[PDB]
């Protein structure tokens, strides 16, 4: 016997207290060690309802990440409001680490174990845990990186598909590696991402087929973002302390979704490194130091896609999707979907 | 699209009476339906969101209810400042709307006719104005007769908002002809048909 | 909790227009703004939405290639740019806030006061004020009717008062109408007791700020 409730959580990790990397440093003083012997209890005959779009766990993880970035990344100048803030900006060690979210005494986290779970509705197979699985706080747009994969089928997550203001979350069942590199030694900000087109387009085709199932077999078409800052019009993410901006036009090639040459092979996305960025915290802009010397390389697993559907009329022929992102709560929802906090009464 | 239907199209009720406005849906919505008040020259005003939740600031006389397909906005006590078109809406989809005024015992319109002035004819254009003063209900038909000939397509009419005091309307139909077309005919009539009139009133004049 | 929009603007067909929307009371980066327009004799239509954080947008399918929604996260002000203006683009443009916040439930409050955008080849013209002189036409016993015909002005609007505002009783200033000539026309009448005629002077005060026109029209019965 229990009921839904909200409570102040606490985090756990396997961060080392000696590491100079920012995620480890923060997790050392803000979190507790990971439970050596975690407990999980299955609940037979229990059909509990979940709702990933109204889960206070999401709001609390966001607050942690806000806190993490605020005291980790030190920009040279901070363009917030009318005032400008000049300060020291040393380059830092940056690599996200898994974080477990746990309930205090008196509460417990219900976990849905349905393979075909789209974030909402009931769950025939429910278990109970003290802490969630290790979740890396990877802040990125358009493409979800280093996350978890869906079992069995690809999952399209949305509160209301008719609500075109809402961001759609595609949950892949097969990871696709993206290879971003800033070569050493002559634009020091020029970069590029390598992606296996044969693997990617094969996946992307399956995504459209899944989108067809949600839209009366209509024609699925991808288009570049209609507008916005470079952080969302391009695939943006942080690699080794440097902010990358990659063009995803080639990642949504409708031609490649419909046995041709040029779609098979290594796709190369042109990327840029910007010192002046827009803060996702909504604070404003922040200028950083020029990129470090040497080879800057990141290899990530694309585990999900953020999409935004178009509105209007005069269609009936096709549905148009554009690469979404911007509100990082979506990122956490893509991982905190199978969890919810309940109070044992 | 999401099919939106409101019934009735227009509604009348006396001050202090209850009024229910219906809203249908072409498909399932749950509680994702909101209500807005719209007056001419004014921005839309959120009354009820989430089907049944009252917007902050809005008086409690307004009430929302409904689910799935059926939805209803209720006004417990009708007040003169509630004279507006009311819309049910789902995201970017708005209903046709429902006009609501204060009901009054039927009042016949006062009819006045005005021939074009000396000044206006000197410019080469003629305008005949027919005034309908203080009437209810708003449903009034004004027909222009020029030498016993029905006139249409050259007349524009305008109506004021309902008075918040006596609950009446006023209508202004203007017939516009050139000076040449005006000098050709003698008799210019304005036939008015209203519920408060057993026989249609015709106020006319002769050119001169 | 206020959204103030820029003043009304008149544009030639084929031009472009920028409409601003100044947010006031709330934390600007916390809520999504939607844009709407309503043509005369038409219902509200959604043009697009904008998310103040990264400037993310979602344009209506019928405005894509014409519409550009932008904002200033510091000034806390939104903008609407519409190019290739047509006659059917003449409407009242609104900006509204989604008070629901992050969960995007389209709870629209508050709204802007609405910016009127007029797309016409017509140029600015001052009004011609004609008298609706009281005649032998008398109803309701004494009370006779008299007014002023405000014809051929552009653009909107005009204001009418009687006897410098000292006369409001029985006054009915009608909503203007758009003639086929492209110009506007407005009628303002006032019913007065018959015995007052000749003894009392009646003057309608017409103001047309777009052309800086002020007209004092004395209306008296024809002999
Ligand atoms: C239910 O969840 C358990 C874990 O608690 C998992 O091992 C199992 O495969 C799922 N299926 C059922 C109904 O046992
Ligand atoms: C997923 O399945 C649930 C089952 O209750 C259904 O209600 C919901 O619409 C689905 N989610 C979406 C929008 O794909
Ligand atoms: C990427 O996927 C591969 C398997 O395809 C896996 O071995 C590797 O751990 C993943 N990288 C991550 C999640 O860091
Ligand atoms: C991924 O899901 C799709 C259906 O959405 C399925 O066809 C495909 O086989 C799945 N891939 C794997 C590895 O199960
Ligand atoms: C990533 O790309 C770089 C540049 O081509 C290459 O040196 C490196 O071997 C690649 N890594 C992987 C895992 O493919
Ligand atoms: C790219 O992916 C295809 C399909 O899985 C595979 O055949 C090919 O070997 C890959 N190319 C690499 C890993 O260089
Ligand atoms: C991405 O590249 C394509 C092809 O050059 C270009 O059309 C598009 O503008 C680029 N996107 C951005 C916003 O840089
Ligand atoms: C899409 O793929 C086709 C394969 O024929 C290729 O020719 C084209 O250049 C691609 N379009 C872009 C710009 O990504
Ligand atoms: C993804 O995970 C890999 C392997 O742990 C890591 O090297 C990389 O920095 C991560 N990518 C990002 C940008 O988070
Ligand atoms: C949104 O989702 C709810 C369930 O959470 C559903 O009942 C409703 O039909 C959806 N609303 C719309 C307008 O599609």
């Amino acid at each position: 016997v229990w009921k839904d409730a909200d409570t102040t959580l606490f985090c756990a990790s396997d961060a080392k207290a000696h590491e100079t990397e920012v995620h480890n440093v923060w997790a050392t003083h803000a979190c507790v060690p990971t439970d050596p012997n975690p407990q999980e209890i299955h609940l037979e005959n229990v059909t509990e309802n979940f709702n990933m779009w109204k889960n206070n766990m999401v709001e609390q993880m966001q607050e942690d990440v806000i806190s993490l970035w605020d005291q980790s990344l030190q920009p040279c100048v901070k363009l917030t409001g009318g005032s400008v803030i000049k300060q020291a900006c040393p380059k830092i060690s940056f690599d996200p680490i898994p974080i477990h979210y746990c309930t205090p005494a008196g509460y417990v986290i219900l976990k849905c174990n349905d393979k075909n779970f789209n974030g909402t509705g009931p769950c025939k197979n429910v278990s109970s845990v003290q802490c969630t699985h290790g979740i890396k706080p990877v802040v990125s747009t358009q493409l979800l990186l280093n996350g978890s994969l869906a079992e069995e089928e690809i999952i399209i997550r949305s509160e209301n598909l008719t609500n075109n203001a809402k961001t759609i979350i595609v949950h892949l069942n097969k990871s696709v590696e993206i290879n971003c590199t800033r070569p050493s030694n002559g634009d020091i900000r020029k970069a590029y991402c390598e992606i296996n087109g044969t693997k990617w387009n094969k996946v992307l085709k399956q995504v459209t087929e899944k989108l067809k199932e949600h839209f009366n077999n209509k024609t699925i078409i991808f288009q570049p973002p209609s507008g916005g800052d470079l952080e969302i019009t391009m695939h943006s993410f942080n690699c080794r302390g440097e902010f990358f901006y990659c063009n995803t036009t080639q990642l949504f090639n409708n031609t490649c979704i419909g046995t041709m040459k040029g779609c098979n092979g290594t796709i190369t996305l042109p990327c840029k490194i910007k010192q002046i960025i827009n803060m996702w915290q909504g604070t404003g802009q922040a200028m950083y130091a020029p990129p470090i010397d040497g080879k800057i390389n990141c290899v990530s697993n694309i585990t999900g896609i953020l999409l935004t559907r178009d509105g209007g009329a005069n269609n009936t022929s096709n549905e148009t999707f554009r690469p979404g992102g911007g509100n990082i709560k979506d990122n956490w929802r893509s991982e905190l979907y199978k969890y919810k906090v309940v109070q044992i009464e | 699209d999401i099919q939106m239907t409101q019934s009735p199209s227009s509604l009348s009720a006396s001050v202090g009476d209850r009024v229910t406005i219906n809203c249908q849906a072409g498909q399932g919505i749950g509680s994702s339906l909101n209500w807005y008040q719209k007056k001419p020259g004014r921005a839309p005003k959120l009354l009820v969101h989430g089907a049944s939740n009252l917007q902050r600031g809005v008086p409690s006389r307004f009430s929302g209810s409904g689910f799935h397909t059926t939805f209803t906005l209720t006004i417990s006590s009708l007040q003169p400042d509630d004279v507006a078109t009311y819309f049910c809406a789902v995201f970017q989809w708005f209903g046709p709307g429902t006009k609501v005024d204060i009901k009054r015992t039927v009042a016949a319109p006062s009819v006045f006719i005005f021939p074009p002035s000396d000044e206006q004819l000197k410019s080469g254009t003629a305008s005949v104005v027919c005034l309908l003063n203080n009437f209810y209900p708003r449903e009034a038909k004004v027909q222009w007769k020029v030498d016993n000939a029905l006139q249409s397509g050259n007349s524009q009419e305008s109506v004021t908002e309902q008075d918040s005091k006596d609950s009446t309307y006023s209508l202004s139909s203007t017939l516009t002809l050139s000076k040449a077309d005006y000098e050709k005919h003698k008799v210019y009539a304005c036939e008015v048909t209203h519920q408060g009139l057993r026989s249609p009133v015709t106020k006319s004049f002769n050119r001169g | 909790q206020h959204l103030v929009q820029s003043g009304t603007q008149v544009k030639k067909p084929g031009a472009s227009v920028r409409v601003s929307c100044q947010a006031s009371g709330y934390t600007f980066t916390n809520y999504i703004l939607h844009w709407w327009r309503q043509a005369p004799g038409q219902g509200l239509e959604w043009m697009g939405l904008i998310k103040p954080v990264f400037g993310a947008v979602n344009y209506a399918r019928q405005f894509q290639g014409r519409i550009q929604l932008t904002r200033d996260i510091y000034r806390e002000i939104a903008f609407l740019d519409l190019s290739g203006l047509r006659s059917d683009d003449t409407a009242v443009y609104y900006c509204a806030r989604d008070e629901s916040g992050d969960d995007l439930k389209w709870h629209l409050h508050p709204w802007g006061q609405g910016t009127q955008v007029i797309v016409s080849p017509a140029s600015t013209k001052g009004p011609s004020v004609f008298p609706l002189a009281p005649s032998s036409k008398s109803t309701s016993g004494g009370t006779a009717a008299l007014g002023c015909l405000v014809k051929d002005y552009f653009p909107e609007p005009v204001t009418v008062s009687w006897n410098s505002g000292a006369l409001t009783s029985g006054v009915h200033t009608f909503p203007a109408v758009l003639q086929s000539s492209g110009l506007y026309s407005l009628s303002s009448v006032v019913t007065v007791p018959s015995s007052s005629l000749g003894t009392q002077t009646y003057i309608c005060n017409v103001n047309h700020k777009p052309s800086n026109t002020k007209v004092d029209k004395k209306v008296e019965p024809k002999s």
